[PDB]
């Protein structure tokens, strides 16, 4: 007898960060 | 080759393709669905009687596509290319001392950088977004109120 199936189945941001932190100075 | 010995195959193939199914061995089973599918398919071209074998067919072929596995990674890759766009801009007013677009700009650039992280379930991606956002507020909030 045929069984059935079964029912189981960018950008760089560091550049941005480095330029962030000599702002902070 | 008979309707009666096609049918045999037809359910040995798809009891092995069910159980590599189960053990997740998944291209193992896509052949097995796809040899049991076809031994169906002459099955009913010899005339077989079986009385669900269409859709026997048609449920092993469908899990060969459910089995088998895109335009939200290109909407999530040009958020990121505008993120980093406003971000740029910010930078540029922060430079030229234009105080209050580089807080309007810093602060859209966080709104996008929040927003596009409620669309993904990659926790890397969500945690840069917020690591973005969090520099940008830092910043704008630094231009706002001076200590």
């Amino acid at each position: 007898v045929l069984p059935e199936l079964p029912s189981v189945p960018d950008i760089d941001f560091d550049d941005l960060s480095r330029r962030f932190e000599e702002l902070k100075k | 080759m008979d309707a009666t010995a096609l049918e045999r195959d037809a359910v040995q193939f798809a009891r092995l393709a069910v159980q590599r199914d189960h053990e997740g061995r998944y291209s193992e089973a896509v052949f097995y669905y796809k040899e049991a599918a076809q031994a169906l398919i002459y099955a009913e071209m010899a005339g077989s009687s079986l009385e669900n074998i269409q859709e026997k067919i048609t449920e092993y072929l469908e899990r060969v596509q459910a089995l088998h596995s895109d335009p939200l990674k290109s909407k999530h890759q040009l958020d990121l290319e505008r993120a980093h766009f406003l971000v740029t801009q910010a930078f540029d007013e922060d430079e030229k001392e234009n105080v209050e677009d580089a807080i309007e700009l810093y602060t859209e650039a966080v709104d996008l950088c929040l927003k596009t992280s409620y669309e993904t379930a990659d926790k890397v991606l969500q945690n840069k977004l917020k690591q973005l956002a969090r520099q940008a507020l830092d910043r704008a909030e630094a231009l706002s109120e001076p200590l």
